[PDB]
């Protein structure tokens, strides 16, 4: 078996914000953790409070749903990424925007920032990733080699420096300078959707259907097997302290350990009053800054807020 | 007890469906205009 | 008037083109619109419309209901599952045995000579029903059969014109 | 194989990138801060208003 | 896992033949409205 | 000259559906073999 | 690579939704292992997509749940999309922003779309949550009209009879009312050709005419189906409704017939005020005059206070009930007559490929509607003013008065209620209140409705277009008059006849 995983406590619900007109779709926390944007698909953005909930501003320029935004630590930027294949950067300081990079040829499923050099990945629906310079909006490589579309991807300083997964079920290890893959996965059996790096451990954990798997940089040596949620998994989310969230397209929720691989909690939220029950799904995910809180994005235009619960011990939540 | 179609409650309310300690937020049009940066610049 | 000559078509129209395309239908009739198609297959001609006898709790429920909701016949027909004519006919029957529109009606049978017109419809009836193939899918069909001409034909005229002797070329 | 073509849209633009300033939110700061505790003070501050709103 | 094919009422792109039956298939009436009713005749 | 009198069978459909199907209308020649 | 602009955002919207789709489950939540059939759940998703936008349940016999669920969700998206987009053109069309002629067309299709499906929900409610109207305020309805008519000594309407003498003036009206449609004898279609062959052969053949007229009126009761399409006015719509040719005259000769009688027994009462007597600039002039003419109306030394209120019903063509109207229009003229009219409201209604049942309101684009609207709204003005003081304005059956007058003084101070006007469906009442009165007015209003923190003085809407000299002042005597004076009118119409 395994030495006993470590015990954490679970998450309860205590908040949820509805104000989107459309699907949540990305969601993103500020630096310095005072608030939250998220993007969705009736094509505003919105950017809230943390501490009230409160809606503070919405911008509206996209054409069509919002797919990725980000927030760069070292600049006063807004990065977002749509599918009407353009990427913006929005100025926080006259919140507007002031640079658009262009030559995707479909939909752009996500983006990320690099965290020391000046650099934007985004990936899209041509199959291909691309390296912008962000302050010359001149693409410096075009990551080819996809043969579907490029669900996901996720930037590092280390080595290698960008991670993909892509809808031909295939994960591919890059390196940024030579801008060609090194590493080919292909141990999952259907659409990667989700990537996460550890924060603080030289691993990575990839999700799709099967199950979750660990992996190894820096060459992507496999590790273990996380099995349990059989569902399309749309994100991936890990904690400084060894949680890991898995959040689902029907709208369950698991949590683990990361460490073991063990599924602490199941969380099986309600839908919105008007809402469908065939409309119960999660799409994104976003712990706070201080790791207390934990965000979602959900298929019923709402924003779930869960907080760990306080009153709990190993003896009321043993561990099995 | 008819309820004229100008009631019809379909949709239990959200207190029903999230429970009696749960928090809920409906945010509808902002406060702050967009003139106001949300990352104040120095001077 | 409605003759069954024509309702036959329009069954077989309705079974090929569908039940919402009724401009469609109503251009394979002479003397018909397309108001009026849909009416007699809404009335008359639908599978799911009965003309059966008024079983006895059928009728205790229609005249319970002419007395719930009167002159409403449109909402009392469905509700028992006929349609409003019909309804109507019988409620009034009923009434006194205790006391146009040529849609409702069924259809003149077929003469023994067919007047010419008649019989052309169905011919151009039967001319529209077998046209599946997309009418450019036609045209397309002939050109393919078509240009086999001009290869056949040259290639015999190539044959023959080198061996008179010339060598051709065409570029 | 580099074209001569040229876009009104390519002409140099913002050419400068913005650094987050010293007050603004720097990775000095942000390295330092304690958050929890941050969190659950404008939390409580929150709810103390909207009590006051009733 | 199988499929239903559809047949819809709108397209027939090809121009197929579908029996009646087929193509066809792919009220509740209150108790106040005979109080309604005989308060009325009364 | 016309005469109006009750006909004997009918022209139900399925009648016409089958004279339809084997008008064959455009199915085609086969290419010829050379 | 080049961008999405305007034209193409309708396009790529359903690029990049079908993208998504077969991404989805077709490939991700498979197990139909051999050919997962994704080109035919396409199929599906887009007939579902039809099948909402007409109205229609869409249930598919044997369809693997987690398929149904996909394709109900992202059906939901793009509905979501779809009428959002039309809220937004709606206002840019209202206010002024665009004049592009494509997006004028798409939405006012999107519109029609959308008050359709409102519509057959609601026609579905009331045959199912049962007649909104309970049987004590339907019998309290029909009580107080037969008080009304009996105290009138009205004479019932008789079915026409045969040789009536004014038949052939009566169709002669309706026919050249109908021919005025086309007076342009435009590019017209076949359905108006049609339509004027009749008028025509009618014009020449006046006996069968009328002899079908009178049949029809006798035998039938289930009708053709009616049509209906949407007339863009920029800042609302009106809806536009389309009868066949032979009922649109035996309608018009009805009307013309029901329209002449009840002027000669002199059913409405002179304040129901689209008359054939003035224009209505002089009813704007009758009405300045008739308040001036009251009896020491400027008057205010003993704090006597004037209140005029104006308003609307709301909704009187929409909650009209076809079974009590029967019942009300059965004391009026010939059952014969009363079973035609309202067994007519209850027809099919058709836009492009949705169709539904009108069970609940009432077709304005009869032509007998005319009728049924001014004599339902009779039975409210009875409501509103109590039948002592209608018999009071109406005068005496064997001396009825005038638009704004009265008999003596004497009854005309008796009341409140001075002045009483009802255009269609729009109220002007004129109350003089005395400081007693006044003052108990205002008492029962603030017990049930009390306002202690003084916000009456907010919700109070006034007139921005006099300058402030000459608009209202809002001291707390006076809001609360007025408030207290619309909470004590909107208190005497059941909220399931109509509303204020």
């Amino acid at each position: 078996t395994m030495p006993k995983p470590q015990w954490h406590p679970p998450w309860k619900l205590y908040r949820v914000i509805s104000g989107h007109l459309g699907w949540v779709r990305c969601i993103a926390v500020e630096p310095g953790n005072q608030w939250f944007v998220t993007g969705s698909a009736d094509r505003t953005i919105k950017i809230w409070d943390l501490a009230s909930g409160k809606l503070k501003l919405s911008l509206t320029g996209h054409i069509s749903t919002v797919r990725g935004v980000i927030v760069s630590t070292r600049s006063p930027y807004l990065f977002s990424c749509g599918e009407d294949k353009q990427v913006k950067c929005w100025d926080l300081e006259y919140n507007k925007v002031i640079r658009h990079y262009h030559g995707h040829l479909s939909a752009v499923y996500g983006l990320d920032l690099h965290p020391t050099i000046d650099v934007l990945v985004t990936c899209s629906r041509d199959s291909t990733a691309r390296i912008w310079d962000v302050r010359t909006k001149a693409s410096v490589h075009t990551l080819s080699g996809h043969t579907n579309a490029v669900a996901t991807v996720r930037c590092q300083a280390a080595e290698p420096q960008i991670i993909t997964g892509s809808h031909d079920t295939t994960i591919r290890l890059w390196d940024l300078v030579a801008g060609k893959t090194r590493v080919t996965l292909t141990n999952h059996k259907k659409s990667v959707r989700a990537v996460v790096l550890h924060p603080r451990h030289y691993t990575f954990a990839s999700g799709s259907p099967d199950n979750i798997k660990q992996w190894k940089f820096p060459d992507g040596s496999f590790i273990q097997n996380l099995s349990g949620h059989n569902a399309i998994i749309n994100t991936l989310t890990v904690n400084s302290d060894g949680v890991l969230v898995s959040g689902a397209d029907n709208g369950t929720m698991h949590l683990w350990d990361w460490r073991t691989g063990y599924n602490f909690q199941r969380v099986h939220a309600a839908v919105q009053p008007g809402s469908l029950d065939s409309e119960s799904g999660i799409f994104a995910c976003a712990f706070d800054q201080s790791e207390s809180r934990l965000l979602t994005a959900e298929a019923d235009k709402t924003i779930k807020v869960y907080r760990e619960d306080d009153t709990a011990t190993e003896e009321t939540h043993p561990v099995s | 007890e008819v309820v004229l179609h100008e009631d019809k409650k379909y949709y239990p309310t959200a207190e029903e469906v999230y429970g009696p300690e749960v928090e809920t937020i409906v945010q509808e049009e902002d406060t702050q205009p967009l003139t106001e940066p949300i990352i104040k610049p120095v001077k | 008037v409605w003759r069954n000559t024509e309702d036959e078509i329009l069954k077989a129209a309705v079974m090929k083109y569908g039940k919402n395309q009724w401009s469609r239908i109503a251009s394979l009739l002479h003397r018909k619109s397309a108001k009026q198609c849909k009416a007699r297959w809404y009335e008359w001609l639908d599978p799911s419309i009965k003309k059966t006898e008024w079983s006895r709790e059928e009728e205790e429920k229609l005249l319970h209901l002419a007395k719930l909701m009167p002159t409403q016949w449109r909402t009392i027909a469905p509700i028992i599952g006929r349609t409003a004519a019909q309804c109507l006919e019988h409620y009034e029957f009923l009434l006194d045995k205790a006391a146009p529109n040529p849609e409702t009606k069924p259809a003149r049978p077929d003469p023994i000579d067919m007047d010419e017109d008649e019989l052309e419809m169905l011919s151009e009836a039967r001319a529209r029903l077998a046209n599946t193939q997309g009418k450019k899918a036609k045209r397309k069909a002939r050109e393919k059969q078509l240009e086999e001409a001009r290869r056949l034909a040259a290639l015999q005229k190539r044959r023959e014109l080198r061996a008179a002797g010339i060598e051709i070329q065409k570029k | 194989q580099l074209s001569k073509q040229y876009s009104s849209r390519d002409l140099p633009s913002h050419t400068k990138i913005k650094y987050r300033q010293t007050t603004q939110d720097a990775p000095e700061e942000v390295r330092n801060r304690d958050f929890r505790r941050e969190l659950e003070e404008r939390e409580r501050a929150a709810a103390r208003e909207k009590n006051r709103d009733r | 896992w199988k499929i239903p094919p559809c047949i819809s009422n709108w397209k027939n792109a090809k121009g197929y033949t579908i029996p009646l039956d087929k193509r066809l298939a792919a009220v509740h009436i209150n108790e106040n409205f005979a109080k309604l009713a005989e308060a009325l005749y009364i | 000259v016309k005469n109006k009198a009750p006909a004997e069978v009918q022209i139900t459909a399925e009648q016409l559906l089958r004279e339809a199907k084997e008008r064959e209308l455009e199915l085609l020649p086969p290419p010829p073999q050379q | 690579a080049k961008t999405v602009t305007k034209q193409r955002v309708e396009s790529h919207f359903d690029l990049e939704l079908r993208a998504a789709v077969m991404h989805d489950i077709l490939d991700m939540m498979p197990e139909g292992i051999k050919q997962n059939k994704a080109r035919t759940i396409l199929q599906h998703l887009s007939e579902a997509w039809r099948c909402w936008k007409a109205n229609i349940p869409w249930k598919v016999p044997g369809l693997p749940t987690p398929i149904e669920n996909m394709i109900l969700r992202y059906v939901k998206a793009k509905a979501d999309w779809w009428t959002n987009t039309a809220h937004y053109n709606r206002e840019r069309i209202r206010r002024g922003a665009t004049v592009d002629k494509t997006v004028c067309k798409k939405n006012l299709g999107r519109l029609t779309r959308l008050y359709l499906k409102a519509e057959q929900e609601r026609q579905h409610n009331y045959l199912k949550d049962g007649p909104y109207i309970t049987a004590e305020e339907a019998v309290a309805v029909y009580t107080t009209t037969v008080h009304w008519l009996e105290s009138r000594r009205f004479s019932p309407i008789p079915f026409p009879p045969l040789s009536y003498k004014h038949d052939t003036k009566l169709l002669i009206l309706a026919l050249e009312r109908l021919k005025e449609a086309y007076s342009v004898k435009s590019r017209l279609n076949q359905s108006q050709r049609e339509e004027l062959g009749l008028i025509e052969q009618a014009y020449d053949n006046p006996h069968e005419a009328l002899s079908r007229i009178k049949r029809h009126l006798l035998t039938q009761r289930a009708f053709k189906e009616v049509g209906i399409e949407f007339m863009d006015l920029y800042s609302h719509l009106v809806p536009v409704y389309d009868v066949e040719p032979l009922e649109k005259i035996t309608d018009a000769y009805l009307d013309q017939y029901l329209w002449y009688e009840a002027d000669k027994r002199r059913l409405f009462p002179p304040w129901i005020k689209p008359a054939d007597t003035e224009p209505p600039p002089l009813l704007v002039y009758k009405w300045c005059q008739g308040i001036n003419n009251l009896q020491d109306v400027w008057e205010t030394s003993e704090g006597e206070c004037n209140v005029m209120l104006e308003s609307r019903f709301e909704k009187m063509y929409e909650k009209i009930d076809l079974t009590l109207l029967n019942r009300l229009l059965r004391l009026i003229v010939d059952h014969n007559i009363a079973d035609y009219m309202t067994a007519k409201n209850n027809v099919v209604i058709n836009y492009k490929d949705m169709n539904h049942t009108n069970s609940y309101g009432i077709i304005r684009g009869l032509q007998f509607a005319s009728f049924i609207v001014q004599y339902y709204g009779l039975v409210m003005d009875l409501l509103v003013l109590g039948l002592h003081r209608a018999s009071e304005m109406a005068g005496p059956p064997q001396m009825p008065n005038d638009f704004l007058s009265f008999q003596d003084i004497a009854t005309e101070a008796a009341h409140p209620i001075r002045l009483f006007c009802r255009y269609i469906d729009r109220i002007h009442i004129f109350f003089r209140f005395t400081a007693d009165e006044a003052r108990d007015l205002i008492q029962r209003y603030l017990t049930e409705h009390p306002d202690p923190n003084n916000e009456n003085i907010v919700g109070y809407n006034n007139k921005k277009c006099w300058p402030r000299d000459a608009r209202m002042r809002l001291m707390k005597h006076d809001v609360n008059l007025g408030r207290a004076v619309f909470w004590d009118i909107k208190n005497r119409l059941p909220r399931s006849v109509t509303t204020v």
